[PDB]
């Protein structure tokens, strides 16, 4: 899910 | 275009599942007549069954699915499949992130029941 | 014409549901490659999810669906749906009787999964 | 199951579109209310299309498509689609001989028009 | 989501037949691997084919239909269904206003032929 860096950095 | 809205039989019995396919937490709303008639919520990456439900479609037979994910609304594909004249399908698909798989949450309407 | 029987893409994981509305107990048989990968069995006038399960299409990736009640074959409707030329649906109706409703068994694939 | 039956909004217009793939002359013959409303007939190994018309479903709603070749009845397979919950396609294929490739007349009924 | 992208099995022959439903003239290109193979314009508010054409899909089987009023994109509604396992239909609905209707240019795309 979301709109991300590195699997996740950003949400 | 709008999606994940269907037009059903006014004041009809029908069926409603959500598998997941996500790393994030799903979370389903099935509308009628715009209020929330049941929720889903649950995690998968292996296509669990989330929730299952019989609903009746209201007065006006409108139903809306919503899916989303710590709040924020997943973009939704839809489509509604008629087999022999009589048993009907309302199909609904998920994207959550970027990857385009359109399965992090399925949820499928069926109709008639009984 | 043939019902039931679906092409899927080599070595992919699906999910297969099936839902009962009957007064009679429905036997639900998925084959892969013409073997039998997995049974489901119930009765329900209410749409219960009387199974579902992943599977893999192998090798071959024909999937083929065949629904019976105490026996008897029922009659079979069938087709695929594919959403955002990626999120794949393969349908299935059945009737065991004579009232056409087509939902005496009803089975959902669905793929790709995770 | 029955099949190239479909139930349409009532005196509503629709289009009905048919295309040839066989060396055999196909007739369509599309039916409202149980009365004959078109027929086309035609040869075509390319897809060509042997016939298209606006018709109006009439009071009854009640659409069937008929195909044949040299007087005998095709095997027909068929469906109903809906997109946005507004667009509607109803498919028909027919199958006049062995090789199952169902295309040797498409039938595409689709509304609303205008 | 993405719509009115399909992707065909390689090296077909395919058919595409657009039909117009506006007040406005409709402009469809159909693109093959990226490079436009078909064009049709038209204004009809009766369903008239403003083109149809047979096509292969090539190398690629990438199929993508644009649709244009005066050169503005429409918003494009697609899906894919397959019947008996071996007749396909791609599916294409547009809106060029405010009615909603998606029926201002529809295009079917069907395989296989001959
Ligand atoms: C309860 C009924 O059971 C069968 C026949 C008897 O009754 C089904 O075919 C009907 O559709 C209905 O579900
Ligand atoms: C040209 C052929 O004609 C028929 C039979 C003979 O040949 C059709 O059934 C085939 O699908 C094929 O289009
Ligand atoms: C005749 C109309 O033309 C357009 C707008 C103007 O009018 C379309 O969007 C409408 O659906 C309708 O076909
Ligand atoms: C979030 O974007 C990632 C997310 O979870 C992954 C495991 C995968 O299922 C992906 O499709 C889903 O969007
Ligand atoms: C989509 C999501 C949910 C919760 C925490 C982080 C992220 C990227
Ligand atoms: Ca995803
Ligand atoms: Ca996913
Ligand atoms: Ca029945
Ligand atoms: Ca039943
Ligand atoms: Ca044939
Ligand atoms: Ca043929
Ligand atoms: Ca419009
Ligand atoms: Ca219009």
């Amino acid at each position: 899910c979301x709109w991300x860096k590195x699997k996740x950095w950003x949400c | 275009a709008t999606q994940g809205v269907f037009t059903l039989p006014a004041n009809t019995r029908f069926g409603v599942t959500a598998f997941a396919n996500s790393s994030g937490t799903q979370t389903v709303n099935v509308l009628v007549n715009n209020e929330t008639a049941a929720t889903f919520s649950g995690q998968s990456t292996n296509n669990a069954v989330i929730g299952t439900q019989v609903l009746n479609s209201g007065s006006s037979g409108k139903v809306q699915v919503q899916v989303s994910v710590n709040g924020r609304p997943s973009d939704l594909v839809s489509a509604q499949v008629i087999l022999t004249n009589e048993l009907n399908f309302a199909l609904v698909g998920s994207e959550d992130g970027t990857d385009n798989d359109y399965n992090d949450a399925v949820v499928v309407i069926n109709w008639p029941l009984g």
